[PDB]
């Protein structure tokens, strides 16, 4: 499309009391790589990360115009946001631009502040919600990562096994795509802590 | 909405709203302005400080542009609405004409913003008066004064607001060319004029100078106390002409 | 036809008062008594129904409305102004439910309904609303009881009264309200504190009760109220 | 029509604005609300105007609003109007964040509100907003600040001020005891319990009759916590043990 | 006791407009004399201090290079009219390409004179009549002409008018000293004699503005030097 | 009068009343001559600074000045002394300020 | 006295004061006569000067090539209603390629001056018209008022001391149908000469004549085009 | 209430429990009571409205 | 208190110091200005309206003076008050009814079509810009699941469901006659109801009618169309009530 | 007091005073009568000549609102011509959208409903103008309606409006009219006018008449000159006798 113009990958993955969301880092104008570090993962409160891949402009508008709705909701109401609502809230924001859409596809990783239930989901560029329990992917290498995760996953993993899986699942799916790669970062969220490791990928 | 006529003609042939806004000026604070040859000094009397306020947020001498500063006396609320639109104007003019604003022009626009408000529906007059002060593109000094009516004249010296009828009576006799011949004599002329209408000495007169092609400096309180010592020293060496 | 006035009719007086809201609070105090009692697993909203013959059909109108699956209202004061606020609330709830796919929390709904009533003390050519809403709701595990005033303010209560003789009823409740009640008195004790201001004989079609537990708000059928009116339940 | 027009945006023969002047007197009835600046943070104290046995508390504070991550403010006057001004503030401060992608500076947030309070007094013929606010905040140009806006549309920085019921009596007590510099957040809470105790006519304060919220800087982020009842109850005992030892001169 | 902005007096004419006329009697004095040689406009500045610059006062303004103007009354309200005049004369030059007749400009300015209207208009219309009377003097294809325009929208051609706080007094002394056969040097000297009686302070080179508009020239305001020369003769 | 703006103009028409003297609140140096005039019949303790009590408050009428002088002198009569101390004026000034603040 | 501050209030008596008043604005205006024949309609107006050094304000305003008017009232309002008629007759040339027939023009003035006598805080137009036009029904005169009525006349007069003219015109209304062009204007002048004080007379510097006929597009005469009509005029003895 | 006009403002607050006991003792003496009487208990029974 | 004036408060619709709206307590006095009375009685199969018809002259046509209006085919209603306001509000009912059918596709219940006439009136209360209409609508019509029904909505808004109501000059006197015939209780057949309505109007005014002095609107469950009975049918019930 | 300054103010009585006053401005105008027969409607206006300077038969009070609908007015004449254009405009939008001459029962209810919208607000002034719409069709017969300032319309067999409203309603009550051909009515109308007019309160008058019925084929005209004279001769004879 024109969501290929910049490239990008994101990927969420449920554990059993943890959730891990991983992304590539590479802001490139067609084939030419400009910068090697360009964040596609944003904090949305604690234990809630939205991952936006696709057109690098809307990646930045939609994380700014989504922070503006979120903050104006954690103040007006004292509660802190639920992961199921941050899905419905970012659905409505895309569908607001129905004709002449944004060109991002959100991925939401996160835990329920009041328990620690894990929760992931992706969306279409027009704002359709898709809750899964395996893993959700979006990007230009989507089909690369679907195949790679369908046979590299397990129904329950601990925080050390998850980070093993998604790591070796991102590295191999993003290396088979031209316009992605050059540095993977992985958040992995427990109830306790938020560990964030960068993987050593092929800089070509 | 709210299309009413606030300002209508009296039967006596006045406009009572623009004459009442004249009183909201008189309940203001004194501000003076003398223009030298390389320096223009406007001082506002009363910082209004109560040993608890900051001196950084009570200021009554703002700066529209780089060569243009403005002091006011009236409703602090209204003044901030004018000053804003003035600062916008001062940049809108740099875009469409390369030169910076002259001091006449940013005035004619502050005045013409105040005149339209006394002849439009819904609005009360702006209750401020202003000294616009600055230097042109030729180093010339200028001093303009507006009022709610939306008229403006230049002056050589002038005072607005509270106690301004008295201060104009002191500047008629004291503004000559035996004074304002140096930068030190022009600052001392302003302070000597506010000392006639301040009842707490010199530690109550905020005073800002502008100098040729440099930008607006506000004199910190130490320099003003030094100048107030030279005044009071000079009224004890007038005892050499009484003996 | 017309344009509409543009100038507010609520104005400050030399006192520092907004006389119009002061008066609209006196209309509130003419209205039919209403009590509210937060329990510890439900909220009870009971109200003295209006009638003055046997010709009225006491099931064609309701002073206890449902705003959402988890919200309720009763009011005290002018009956036309109540159908306007019940109808702007039900729409607020539906915009909220249309954007977050989640029933509107009860703290939220009262804070918005209040800002509509605040808009009519500072808008052109209107008078304030002539009612006090008592909003119950049960979200997030808890019960809630609020009350918005024609001013626009709102206060969370643990139990209160409004309308006629709401100073006698707030005293009566002050003693009889000891937390950790069961849901079923708040009904009993509520009905009692309507009786401290009601002259005549209460019946199943003469008061209206609504509860509000985890299962959701619901108006009590006439049969149901007749039983609590054993004055022993 | 013209008969029923109040004409709220028009001058007096004397040179005043009557509606803005009355709105002041409406603020002299709201709860007392004072704020004190320190070097190590800043704190708002306000007395609960409404208290009762049945009345409940659901929210962290009934008078302190958080306008941002870095700023809170307290209101005084017509509570209904206060739910409006605090919602425009929050929306202003996010609209700042949406452009410059920073937290909004403390001073600007106020003036941006005072353009709205000031508009209402000059055209449109609505009654003005009858509210004054204190804004405690933190920014990276001046550190901690405190500010106070009026229904006129005037604001000012302060180092320690008061607004609402018995304001002039508080300020007389602050002029004497407050030091320029030399204020720790421990010392300010001593001054804040002492000043509040003198403008309120109750025999003694209680952890359930006031609300003290501080704003501190810890670790390069801002923290704004509201003291629980235990933390305030300590302060109230240490003030009675300074009145028991303020008779040792006779 | 309040009424509209558009009320008729039971007498028979508009309250406001009858009032705005009184606002003229507060203003400075202007005298315009129409000759065959040109038009002269003389208006006293009326400075109020010695601290004012007797130069930033403008009571004669160019409308174009052949149409002068002199304001008396509330000089603040003229700012809106003058600028409509200019943009009128320019638009007429941008379409028809040729100067504008003096009469047509004054007509186009007078169409705003009655235009206030508390409601049923834009959130931008005037609320009150203009407080100012004008003396458009120009030279076009009819030779010189001088028009007088008051806040009633009624404009009319005059051979010599005076307005302001000496309309009564000066108008009577024009009737005795005016006649068809003048030159421009006789008029400028005639007016400054009338203008010297009706002022309150002595007539300097800093207390009037003179302008002229002549067939063989432009609108040309006399400077502080040239004024010394015609006050010497008096 | 103190409300002059509420008088039927025809009453105060020039030629009916000819001169309208106005009484503005005193200055600061004037406000000091007033506070210096009521204290003249008293004996003040030595720690009394007249200039600290004047500026302490603001917007005083010569009625408020005499009201602070009168109160403090009275505090000295509860103690059976004749030296108004700097503290008699603090209690007083604090009881005329609540007086001005309360009952408004 | 409270029913005089709007057009919007009726009076207990069943009138409207603001509309009555407006019509006093017309009786302040300068006399003017209009009569017709069966081939010509004539507007004779007595201009006025407000000084000795001053010209006289134009009473006859040219509208189209078969319609004149003579105002009497606020002039600022007379040029607001004249621009609207000029605009109505350029709308007809441009759509139908014909002259707008007068009866249907006076019906538009009627629809536009009616409006602001029924909306809040707007006023009636303080000007009365005499409309001399000639189309496919011969000559017409039409008197318009600020009330918004109008009339088809055979010879009308408005303005100040107009009553003196109306009687002169009502005694001679029979003779008008048989006049040649120059004989008609004589009547109009002799009627307009009864509206003056008894001390002064019609000169060439304060009379304005407007003639429209079957073959003659509406013209106007001033100064020395008026002399061929004052010369020959009867003397009016007291 | 112009400061300096009225010259003293005394407040008469409604009796507290202790004052109210004393006020109950001032009128009590006006009628034949009896040996065993506990006015202290009576004043605590009252809420304290007026003298 | 006790009726005081807040200056403006009897000239616009803002609260008095008491806690009332004098402007709406006046608009009720308009209903009685009309001079007509209308009764409405609910049965167990049918609802009846009966209206006094007053033709003042021999000139007025008698078939264009009516107060009974067809709002739908299953909703009649009777208008009492200022005849101008009345017709203005009937026009508005018909509009809502047909707007309802257009948006939801099942013709409107009698319940809701009052609730909307009520809410339009309520706006005229809350703004100062206009007066409230000076009339009072009584709708009748068969509901598909609650039998027949009768609703009456006032100039202020407040509208309610009834078993028997009146409105107009003898609005107090009627409801005292009716409530006696309601606490006794009958079968309320079609002939029962028409009987109770005419005898109530006939005794409270004392007329004892001619078929040309009342118009009778009726709506039965067997046939849910809203008929207005002709003079032939009306007379059958009047001479049956002269026998009994 | 302050119950007459606004149409938006009920009085304590129970009645809007601004509408009352409007109706009294009608009562101070000349008289117009309508009388419907069985095959047409005839209109009659008592137009006073206030000078000999107004042209004869001009500035009528008989409008054509549509090609088969007379409108005869009384009351303040300026507001009348305003209604006559609102009505023409309605009876054009009705032929546009529904494609057939508008039925007079409806054209009335629509022009009344427009007058009524002007008694509600304070921003406007209620019309000072009562007027009758006549009409003939072959599918509806003659119909005659009368509107007033209130905004009330009522079917009529005859009626009158204006300063002799009382005296003229008598003459029509003493007249059979459900049985007379159009041709016979016109004589009656003229005779009624002449009776109800006072030449001791007014100078003289011109008698204006309008068919609309079977004679003209459902159009609306003004009666031809010859039949108008015949109706004036038969009217002087009933005043002689």
């Amino acid at each position: 499309s024109i969501m290929s113009y910049n490239g990008g990958a994101v990927m969420a993955m449920k554990g059993k009391n943890c959730v891990a969301i991983a992304a590539d880092r590479r802001f490139g104008i067609q084939a030419q790589m400009v910068t090697t570090d360009f964040q596609k993962i944003f904090p949305m409160g604690d234990r809630l990360y939205i991952g936006l891949a696709g057109l690098a402009t809307d990646v930045q508008t939609v994380a700014q115009r989504l922070k503006f709705r979120l903050n104006l909701y954690e103040l007006k109401e004292g509660r802190q946001i639920k992961p199921y609502t941050l899905m419905s809230m970012v659905a409505n924001l895309l569908y607001e631009k129905r004709f002449g859409p944004y060109y991002t596809e959100p991925v939401i990783a996160g835990l329920d502040p009041k328990t620690f239930k894990p929760f992931i989901c992706s969306l279409d560029l027009i704002g359709c919600p898709m809750v899964t329990d395996d893993f959700v992917v979006s990007g230009t290498c989507a089909e690369q990562m679907y195949g790679m995760c369908e046979s590299l996953w397990e129904p329950n993993m601990d925080p050390d096994h998850l980070f093993e899986t998604i790591s070796q699942a991102m590295l191999n799916a993003v290396d088979r795509d031209a316009v992605s790669g050059m540095g993977v970062i992985v958040h992995i969220i427990e109830k306790d802590k938020i560990t964030t490791r960068t993987l050593k990928a092929r800089m070509d | 909405s709210y299309d009413r006529a606030i300002t209508v003609f009296s039967p006596d042939g006045h406009l009572f709203q623009v004459e009442y806004a004249q009183e909201a000026v008189k309940k203001g604070s004194t501000a003076v302005g003398v223009r030298g040859r390389d320096i223009v000094v406007l001082g506002v009397e009363k910082k209004s400080v109560a040993k608890l306020q900051d001196e950084r947020t009570v200021r009554k001498i703002c700066a529209l542009d780089d060569n243009v500063c403005m002091a006011f006396a009236g409703l602090t609320a209204d003044a901030r609405i004018v000053i804003n639109r003035a600062r916008v104007e001062c940049q809108s003019h740099r875009l469409t004409v390369e030169d910076p604003v002259t001091v006449e022009y940013i005035t004619r626009y502050i005045a013409s913003l105040k005149q339209r408000y006394t002849q439009s529906n819904g609005r009360r007059p702006f209750g401020i008066s202003a000294l616009i002060v600055g230097f042109d593109f030729d180093g010339t000094p200028r001093l303009y004064q507006t009022d709610p009516s939306g008229t403006y004249h230049a002056w050589k010296a002038n005072a607005i607001g509270r106690g301004a009828k008295s201060v104009r009576e002191f500047l008629e006799k004291n503004y000559t060319d035996e004074a304002i011949e140096t930068d030190d004599l022009t600052i001392k002329l302003v302070i000597k004029a506010l000392l006639e209408v301040v009842q707490s000495g010199g530690k109550n007169i905020e005073l800002a100078v502008m100098r040729r092609d440099q930008s607006l400096k506000i004199l910190n309180p130490e320099e003003i106390e030094k100048y107030v010592a030279e005044i009071e020293k000079e009224k004890e060496e007038n005892e050499k002409k009484k003996q | 036809a017309e344009r509409g006035y543009s100038f507010s009719l609520t104005t400050f007086s030399p006192s520092g008062k907004l006389v119009q809201i002061e008066y609209a609070l006196a209309a509130v105090a003419g209205g039919a008594p209403s009590v509210g009692i937060k329990a510890a697993n439900g909220v009870v909203l009971a109200t003295e129904k209006k009638q003055k013959s046997i010709l009225y059909d006491e099931r064609s109108v309701h002073k206890v409305e449902p705003i959402t699956k988890h919200i309720g209202l009763v009011y005290s004061g002018m009956g036309p102004d109540y159908r306007v606020l019940v109808h702007r609330a039900r729409k607020l709830a539906q915009q909220y439910y249309l954007v977050y796919q989640e029933p509107i929390p009860t703290a939220q709904l009262v804070q918005r309904v209040a800002s509509v009533m605040q808009e009519y003390t500072q808008s052109g050519g209107v008078r304030p609303f002539g009612v006090s809403l008592l909003i119950c709701g049960w979200n997030e595990g808890r019960p809630y009881l609020f009350q918005s005033d024609p001013s626009g303010a709102y206060f969370a209560w643990k139990a209160t009264a409004m309308g006629k003789n709401y100073v006698n009823g707030k005293t009566f409740l002050e003693k009889r309200y000891n937390e950790d009640l069961e849901l079923e008195d708040a009904i009993h004790t509520a009905i009692l504190t309507l009786k401290e201001s009601f002259e005549g004989q209460m019946t199943e079609d003469n008061i209206e009760v609504g509860i509000c537990n985890e299962a959701g708000f619901r108006r009590l059928t006439p049969t149901e109220v007749k039983d609590y009116l054993a004055a022993i339940a | 029509s013209r008969r029923y027009d109040s004409r709220t945006t028009i001058f007096s023969p004397e040179g005043r604005l009557y509606q803005v002047e009355y709105a002041m007197e409406a603020i002299g009835h709201a709860g007392t609300c004072l704020g004190i600046l320190a070097n190590d943070g800043v704190l708002l104290a306000a007395e609960r105007r409404n208290i009762h046995k049945l009345l409940d508390e659901v929210f962290f504070s009934e008078k302190i609003y958080k306008l941002n991550e870095d700023m809170a403010c307290s209101v005084a006057g017509i509570t209904s109007d206060a739910n409006v001004l605090t919602n425009e503030l929050r929306l202003i401060a996010q609209r700042y964040l949406l452009q410059y992608q920073e937290p909004i500076p403390c001073e600007q947030l106020v003036t941006a509100l005072c353009d709205i309070k000031q508009a209402y007094t000059q055209f449109g013929g609505k009654r003005p907003f009858g509210v004054s606010l204190l804004y405690i905040g933190w920014d990276k140009h001046y550190g901690f600040q405190l500010y106070q806006s009026d229904p006129s549309g005037n604001y000012g920085g302060w180092k320690a001020t008061c607004i609402g019921n018995n304001s002039a009596a508080a300020v007389s007590m602050l002029k004497q005891d407050y030091k320029e510099g030399e204020m720790t957040l421990k010392s300010a809470l001593a001054l804040a319990i002492k000043v509040l105790n003198k403008t309120m006519d109750v025999s003694k304060l209680s952890a359930e009759k006031v609300e003290i919220a501080t704003l501190t800087r810890e670790n390069g982020k801002t923290v704004i916590r509201v003291l629980k009842q235990k933390e305030v109850e300590q302060l109230i005992k240490k003030h009675e043990e300074e009145e028991a030892k303020a008779e040792r001169e006779k | 006791y309040d009424r509209g902005v558009n009320t008729f007096s039971p007498e028979g004419r508009l309250f406001q407009v009858e009032y705005a006329i009184e606002a003229i009697k507060l203003g400075s004095t202007a005298i315009g004399i129409q000759t065959s040689e040109g038009v002269c406009l003389a208006v006293e500045k009326r400075i109020t201090s010695p601290l004012m610059e007797p130069s930033s006062i403008e009571k004669i303004v160019e409308i174009d290079a052949h149409i002068g103007c002199a304001m008396s009354g509330l000089i603040a309200d003229a700012k809106t009219l003058i600028d409509k005049a200019r943009v009128e004369t320019q638009n007429h030059w941008f379409t028809y390409n040729e100067t504008m007749t003096v009469e047509s400009v004054t007509q186009a300015v007078s169409n705003l004179a009655l235009q206030f209207g508390e409601e049923d208009a834009d959130p931008g219309a005037m609320s009150r009549p203009f407080g100012v009377a004008l003396l458009f003097g120009g030279v076009d294809e009819k030779g010189p002409q001088l028009f007088h325009m008051d806040p009633s929208g009624t404009f009319v051609q005059c051979d010599a008018r005076a307005i302001g706080s000496a309309s009564e007094g000066a108008q009577s002394s024009l009737q005795e000293v005016y006649h068809k056969s003048m030159t421009l040097k006789e008029a400028i000297k005639s007016s400054l004699i009338i203008l010297k009686q009706v002022m309150e302070e002595k007539l300097n080179a800093t207390n009037i503005e003179l302008a002229t508009v002549q067939p063989g020239q432009n609108f040309h305001m006399f400077t502080k030097e040239e004024l010394e020369e015609v006050i010497k003769d008096i | 009068t103190n409300r002059i703006e509420t008088l039927d103009p025809a009453l105060i028409r020039p030629g009916r009343i000819d001169r309208k003297i106005e009484f503005p609140l005193p200055d600061e140096k004037t406000k000091k001559r007033i506070f210096q005039i009521h204290t003249s019949r008293m004996t003040l303790a030595d720690d009394v600074t007249l200039d600290d009590l004047i500026m302490a408050k603001d917007d005083l009428s010569g009625a408020d000045i005499k009201a602070i002088c009168t109160e403090a002198g009275l505090m000295a009569l509860r103690e059976r002394r004749m030296k108004v101390t700097n503290e008699d004026f603090k209690k007083s000034k604090e009881n005329v300020l609540y007086k001005k603040q309360e009952g408004t | 006295n409270q029913y005089d501050n709007d057009v919007t209030v009726w009076s207990p008596q069943g009138r409207i004061h603001q509309i009555e008043y407006a019509m006093e604005a017309v009786k302040q205006g300068s006399a003017t006569v209009g009569l017709k024949s069966k081939t010509h309609a004539v507007l004779v107006a007595l201009k006025r000067a407000q000084s000795e050094l001053a010209a006289h304000q134009k009473k006859i305003l040219h509208v189209d090539n078969h319609i004149g008017i003579s105002i009497a009232g606020l002039t600022a309002d007379a040029r607001l209603l004249c621009n609207f008629m000029r605009q109505e007759c350029l709308d007809s040339r441009f759509v139908f390629d014909r002259p707008l027939p007068v009866s249907r023009l006076v019906s538009l003035i009627g629809s536009k001056t009616q409006i602001p006598t029924q909306r809040y805080g707007r006023r009636p137009y303080g000007v009365g018209l005499l409309i001399a036009g000639y189309d496919d029904m011969g000559p017409h005169i039409f008197q318009t008022c600020p009330s918004a009525n109008y009339f088809d006349c055979r010879a009308m007069s408005i303005g100040a001391r107009s009553q003196s003219a109306r009687t002169y015109l009502e005694r001679h209304m029979s003779e008008f149908m048989e006049c040649n062009l120059n004989e008609l204007v004589k009547h109009g002048l002799r009627a307009l000469r009864e509206t003056l004080p008894a001390e002064q007379d019609l000169t060439t510097k304060n009379v304005s004549i407007g003639i429209v006929g079957k073959d003659l597009e509406f013209t106007i005469y001033d100064d020395d085009d008026v002399s061929p009509f004052l010369e020959g005029l009867e003397e009016r003895p007291q | 209430l112009r400061p300096g006009r009225i010259d003293r403002k005394i407040e008469f607050p409604p009796p507290n429990e202790e004052a109210r006991l004393d006020i109950l003792k001032i009128h009590s003496r006006k009628m034949n009571l009896t040996r065993g009487i506990n006015l202290r208990k009576i004043a605590e029974l009252m809420p304290g409205a007026s003298g | 208190s006790r009726g005081s004036s807040a200056g403006f408060d009897r000239h616009i619709t803002i609260f008095s110091p008491e806690g009332r709206l004098y402007q709406v307590e006046y608009a009720f006095k308009a209903i009685n200005q009309g001079g007509l009375t209308s009764v409405a009685v609910r049965g167990k199969d049918c609802a009846v309206i009966v209206t006094q018809k007053k033709v003042p002259d021999k000139l007025l046509d008698s078939s264009t003076v009516t107060h009974l209006f067809k709002i739908t085919e299953n909703i009649g209603c009777v208008m009492t008050g200022m005849t101008a306001d009345s017709r203005s509000q009937v026009q508005r009912a018909r509009y809502e009814a047909a707007n309802w059918k257009y948006k939801y596709g099942y013709e409107i219940p009698v319940d809701m079509l009052c609730k909307r006439i009520a809410d339009i009136s309520q706006v005229y209360t809350q703004n100062a810009e206009m007066r409230p209409l000076g009339c009072c609508m009584i709708l009748i019509g068969i509901d598909e699941e609650q039998g027949p029904q009768v609703y009456k909505c006032d100039p202020a808004g407040y509208y309610c469901g009834f078993k028997a109501t009146a409105a107009g000059v003898k609005q107090t006197e009627s409801t005292s006659f009716l409530e006696k015939k309601v606490k006794k209780k009958f079968d309320w057949t079609f002939e029962q109801t028409v009987e109770t309505a005419i005898t109530c109007l006939s005794t409270v005014l004392s007329i004892d009618f001619k078929p040309s002095e009342i118009e009778v609107g009726v709506v039965t469950v067997e046939n849910p169309k809203f008929r207005i009975l002709t003079e032939a049918e009306i007379d059958a019930h009047l001479v049956a009530l002269a026998e009994r | 007091t302050g119950y007459d300054l606004s149409a938006s103010t009920f009085s304590p009585d129970g009645r809007v005073f601004q509408v009352e006053y409007a109706m009294k401005a009608v009562e101070n105008s000349s008289t117009a009568i309508g009388i419907r027969c069985k095959d047409g409607v005839v209109f009659g206006v008592e137009k006073l000549v206030l000078s000999k300077l107004y042209e004869e038969g001009s500035n009528k009070r008989l409008f054509n609102v549509d090609r088969h609908v007379g409108m005869a007015v009384a009351g303040l004449l300026a507001d009348a011509r305003s209604l006559a254009d609102i009505a023409r405009e309605e009876a054009s939008n009705f032929r546009s959208n529904f494609g057939y001459n508008i039925p007079l029962k409806h054209l009335a209810d629509r022009v009344a409903m427009y007058v009524h919208a002007y008694t509600l607000y304070s921003a406007v002034r209620p019309f000072g103008c009562s007027f009758m719409l006549g009409s003939y069709s072959v599918n509806d017969g003659a119909q005659l309606y009368m509107i007033d300032p209130s905004g009330v319309s009522y079917g009529y067999w005859g009626c009158a409006i204006g300063k002799a409203r009382q005296a003229a309603k008598t003459e029509i009550e003493k007249l059979q009219m459900k049985e007379m051909t159009c041709r016979d009515i016109v004589k009656e109308v003229a005779k009624i006018i002449y009776i109800v007019h006072d030449e001791v309160k007014d100078k003289a008058f011109e008698l204006e008449l309008s068919w609309v019925g079977e004679l003209t084929n459902g159009r609306h005209e003004i009666v031809p000159k010859d039949i108008r004279e015949e109706a004036e001769k038969y009217a002087k004879e009933s005043l002689k006798e």
